């Protein structure tokens, strides 16, 4: 049963990224404030579930099916959509302009 | 997410920066465009201001008070409570202040006047308790640099105001909000506007 | 969406006319647990609607506001301020120049006769009998 378990804090979804504009240049870092509160915290099915269920915490190699986005208008989130075995990833209004196999 | 070398798009990105502005519904943030009809007295213009990913940084407004080049981003997103009193003698029909961004900023856009009594904005709230009593506007275009010593792009913004005629003495609450030029650039963040509540203008 | 930074208006947006019957709900994604006082004030500058709401952790308020068109004060043509007067240890504001739509209606009297021509002079008396007594 779900007691303790691996993946039980969530990850950390910055306000200011990882990500670069683009128009014609690549360069520069654009204040990213991803307006008005992200409500955060990755939410992960662990990937060894079963018997992560009696890990009190323990290193594995998860496969995470939401990240957290919030912005304007709707949300965004990213993942790795582990029941398709497919990295399902989406927009700030939401449509999955990828299923990548494996 | 350009994951590998094949971009994989996330949805309209000025969304995920601020600033961001859609303006009369008109939405204006990274990669975007305004061109602006201008038709006026002396005939007609029409400028043309694009809008460039790297030319993000906010827009502030800032008081005579605060220097140009000294940013406040530990004040407040919208309004920053400014109790201070700026004296308007009669040899004066100008507002300053400080237009502060630290990157070059080539965008034109407007300051909206949107003039008050401070019964008709409760200096006890931050509520602007009708319609404005009188609109006049200063359409600053600003310079990324004509040299600095020139046009510095840390702006001293005089706020010439049509009917200070129309404006006799009296104690205002004023609203300047760095506001897009009718369907301008994306604009505003810490603050996005100033508001100056014991002001006494005095013609 | 708009913002004027510090507030994500999901809505409303500047100079958005609300219609006869419809309700504003306001659904602004603002700043956690701050007193958002939005007056409502009508074109005569007096409150029609008034009320103080706090934002939840999500940043959501959902919060149906006035429902025009049905209270006396959202039936005035002209520019509404939705002013939000947002008190924290730094207060902040919003003016949102909002406009409204008039109504009236009209009825039809026919006459036709047994040789099916329209008569050209006959009188038609229209009472407001909605009284009980010919208005």
């Amino acid at each position: 049963s779900t007691l303790s378990l691996v993946a039980k804090g969530a990850g950390v979804v910055e306000f200011l990224l990882t990500a670069y504009p683009y128009t014609g240049n690549i360069t520069f870092a654009p204040p990213w404030f991803i307006a008005e509160n992200v409500v955060k915290q990755p939410f992960m099915t662990y990937s060894d579930l079963q018997f992560a269920k009696t890990n009190p915490s323990a290193i594995l190699s998860l496969s995470t099916v939401n990240i957290t986005v919030v912005g304007l208008g709707g949300k965004a989130s990213v993942y790795y959509n582990s029941t398709s075995g497919q990295t399902v990833i989406t927009n700030i209004y939401g449509q999955t302009v990828a299923t990548l196999s494996g | 997410i350009v994951l590998n070398g094949k971009a994989y798009s996330l949805g309209p990105a000025g969304l995920f920066l601020l600033p961001f502005v859609t303006y009369t519904g008109s939405a204006i943030g990274a990669n975007a465009t305004a061109i602006i009809t201008v038709s006026d007295g002396v005939g007609t213009s029409t400028t043309q201001v694009p809008i460039t990913a790297e030319n993000f940084t906010p827009i502030r407004l800032a008081p005579f008070q605060v220097p140009a080049q000294v940013p406040l981003p530990n004040a407040p997103k919208l309004k920053y409570e400014y109790n201070g009193s700026i004296v308007i003698t009669p040899q004066q029909q100008v507002l300053k202040i400080y237009v502060t961004s630290i990157l070059p900023y080539p965008q034109e856009f407007q300051i909206q006047a949107f003039v008050y009594e401070a019964s008709q904005f409760n200096v006890h709230t931050g509520s602007p308790t009708a319609a404005p009593v009188y609109f006049s506007y200063s359409a600053v275009r600003a310079y990324p640099a004509l040299g600095i010593g020139t046009s510095v792009p840390n702006l001293l913004v005089y706020v010439q105001l049509q009917g200070i005629s129309n404006l006799p003495a009296g104690k205002y609450v004023i609203v300047l909000s760095a506001v897009p030029f009718a369907g301008g650039p994306v604009l505003s963040e810490y603050p996005a506007q100033l508001i100056f509540t014991n002001v006494t203008l005095t013609q | 969406a708009v913002t004027i930074n510090g507030i994500t208006f999901y809505s409303p947006v500047p100079n958005q006319t609300y219609k006869y019957g419809q309700q504003l709900v306001l659904s602004i994604q603002s700043q956690p647990n701050a007193l958002v006082t939005l007056y409502v004030y009508d074109p005569k500058g007096n409150v029609v609607y008034n009320n103080v709401y706090q934002t939840n952790s999500s940043g959501g308020l959902t919060a149906t506001i006035a429902t025009f068109g049905s209270t006396p004060g959202f039936t005035t043509v002209g520019t509404y301020t939705v002013s939000l007067s947002v008190q924290g240890t730094t207060s902040e504001s919003a003016s949102v120049n909002v406009q409204y739509v008039p109504l009236t209606s009209t009825i039809t009297a026919t006459v036709v006769n047994q040789e099916g021509s329209p008569l050209a002079g006959a009188t038609v008396q229209l009472y407001n009998t909605t009284s009980g007594s010919n208005t």
